[PDB]
Parts: C-alpha cells; structure tokens; sequence
C-alpha cells in the first residue's frame, strides 16, 4: 500500500 | 502527529480512491488499483494483506486502518519483502530500471494526478549519477528514508 504514501508524499510538496 | 495538512491528505486522497465515497475502502477498489500496477497478485495475497492491515478483519480497510498501514510501510520501509514487492510492481517491464513514464503511470494509477514535476523530484533525488533512471540499489536506499 506504500504506493498510496508516495503519491501523498510528492503531492503533499505540491500542495 | 497528525497534521491538518495530513489530515486534508487523507480526505482527498481516500475521496480519490474510493469512487463511491463510502468513507471505506473494499477489496474491489484496492484490488483493481493494485492490480493497475500491472500486477496480478492472488486474492490470497490481497487479502492477506488487508487482514494484517484491518485491525479489525471487517473485509474492508478505513481510513484510520491506512494510517497505522502507512507507519508499518514506513517503518519497515527498510523490509527486502516489502522492498522486493515495490521494486518487481514499479519495473513491470522487468528491465531493472524505473524511468518517469514508468513511475509516473504507477504513482498516479494511485487514483490521483502527478505532474512530471513531482515524479522527476522522486527519481531526480534518487538518481545519484542522474542517468535518468532509479537501479535496485537506489531504490533501497532511497526505501530506507524517512
Ligand atoms: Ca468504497
Ligand atoms: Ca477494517
Ligand atoms: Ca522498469
Ligand atoms: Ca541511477
């Protein structure tokens, strides 16, 4: 499920 | 610690994942993401996984459930199983390298919109020559950060 988290992590920089 | 900032994370994210928008999540959802991947794993392997996600085994996971997931993942983050699983779904071509296209197209299969921005930060940050490309070696130890 860590792929949930990747895009969470890129996305929330995007924020 | 969760943040409001983690916390809107969820919302729009979980909201991206479930396309009914219950506030929970079913096999189906996840299964067909998962499977996205270009991936085929058994029911076994899936729902396995959900088990030892789902504190409570109810057949679904909500979004509490993800979280404790996510602390696990992360946590472990440094597990070869856990690794091995992400670096095999990640190189569906099996070539042993993970460029932006591929990345991309798994990062965002994730229900959820990635520019070429985000996914050249991930592996621009992991590329440690800039070959344009994330080796095995890179991946774990790019899989071992915080
Ligand atoms: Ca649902
Ligand atoms: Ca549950
Ligand atoms: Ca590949
Ligand atoms: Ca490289």
């Amino acid at each position: 499920a860590f792929i949930i988290w990747l895009a969470r992590r890129l996305k929330k920089g995007k924020k | 610690q969760l943040t409001e900032e983690q916390i809107a994370e969820f919302k729009e994210a979980f909201s991206l994942f479930d396309k009914d928008g219950d506030g929970t999540i079913t096999t189906k959802e996840l299964g067909t993401v998962m499977r996205s991947l270009g991936q085929n794993p058994t029911e076994a392997e899936l729902q396995d996984m959900i088990n030892e996600v789902d504190a409570d085994g109810n057949g679904t996971i909500d979004f509490p459930e993800f979280l404790t997931m996510m602390a696990r993942k992360m946590k472990d983050t440094d597990s070869e199983e856990e690794i091995r699983e992400a670096f095999r779904v990640f190189d569906k071509d099996g070539n042993g390298y993970i460029s932006a296209a591929e990345l991309r197209h798994v990062m965002t299969n994730l229900g959820e919109k990635l520019t070429d921005e985000e996914v050249d930060e991930m592996i621009r940050e992991a590329d440690i020559d800039g070959d344009g490309q994330v080796n095995y070696e890179e991946f774990v130890q790019m899989m071992t950060a915080k």
